[PDB]
């Protein structure tokens, strides 16, 4: 998971 | 004939329209921006997806910022009057009102505006959709129990 | 008559403002991976606001992210539509  | 409604968009014209995916994924080193890992699992499920809504998918990759622009500048002025409807996502980092072209931003309100009803008369009265994987600030969701 | 030249837009937002929106570097984001599997299964049924409602349930419900940083872990998403659309609208017609 990883944020934009 | 019998009575009508018109509660529903038309979109039984010849194409279902063009659907542009923008797909940015490795930025330019000096933006400090990083790598969007999974972003092609996403463009690649968008193209089937929507191909099988029979829309004409023009993949695009890592575009700059004038590239960007000068693509929906371009797509706008094609002939979309046998076109139902159109559909643009956007895969990228962004902000609230941003999108990130490879080198730095673009407002998503200068993308928007070469569809408006005016500017683009072959798409007035048909629907116009922007489908925005992307930041729109730093807040995090914490949630709430059940 | 005239129509406004800000009518018949929709935009699907993956996240609410001011929010951070969740990729996955795996699976995909949250929010495509769930407008694809929604768009495959209802597409052929339901109007379109219907469809991205479906959306977002899937991503509330579904999905909570996973980190190492505190700062990061156990965070949700909802994402949010904007609709400025005058009709409903399906991808099939009949
Ligand atoms: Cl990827």
């Amino acid at each position: 998971d990883e944020v934009d | 004939s019998g009575i009508s409604l018109d509660n529903s968009y038309k979109m039984d014209y010849p194409e279902m329209g063009l659907c542009i995916i923008i797909n940015n994924k490795n930025f330019h080193k000096s933006t400090g921006m990083t790598s969007r890992s999974g972003t092609d699992v996403d463009a690649a499920n968008l193209r089937e997806t929507f191909r099988n809504l029979k829309y004409e998918v023009r993949n695009k990759n890592d575009l700059t910022r004038e590239e960007i622009v000068e693509l929906m500048r371009d797509v706008s002025k094609e002939d979309h009057s046998k076109r139902s409807s159109f559909v643009c996502v956007l895969l990228s980092h962004g902000e609230e009102g941003i999108i990130f072209g490879t080198n730095g931003p673009v407002d998503l309100k200068k993308i928007t505006n070469f569809f408006r009803g005016d500017r683009c008369r072959d798409l007035t009265g048909k629907p116009k959709l922007f489908i925005i994987q992307a930041c729109r600030g730093t807040e995090l969701d914490c949630g709430i129990e059940t | 008559h005239k129509i406004p030249v800000e009518a018949d837009f929709l935009y699907a937002y993956s996240t609410a403002p001011g929010y951070y929106s969740w990729r996955n570097s795996k699976d995909g984001s949250w929010f495509i991976q769930s407008l694809c599997a929604m768009l495959k299964q209802y597409a052929d049924k339901l109007e379109f606001m219907h469809i991205l409602t479906r959306v977002n349930r899937k991503v509330a419900t579904e999905f909570e992210s996973f980190s190492f940083d505190a700062t990061f872990h156990a965070k949700k998403q909802i994402p949010c539509i904007v609709s400025m659309l005058t009709k409903e609208l399906y991808f099939y017609h009949h």
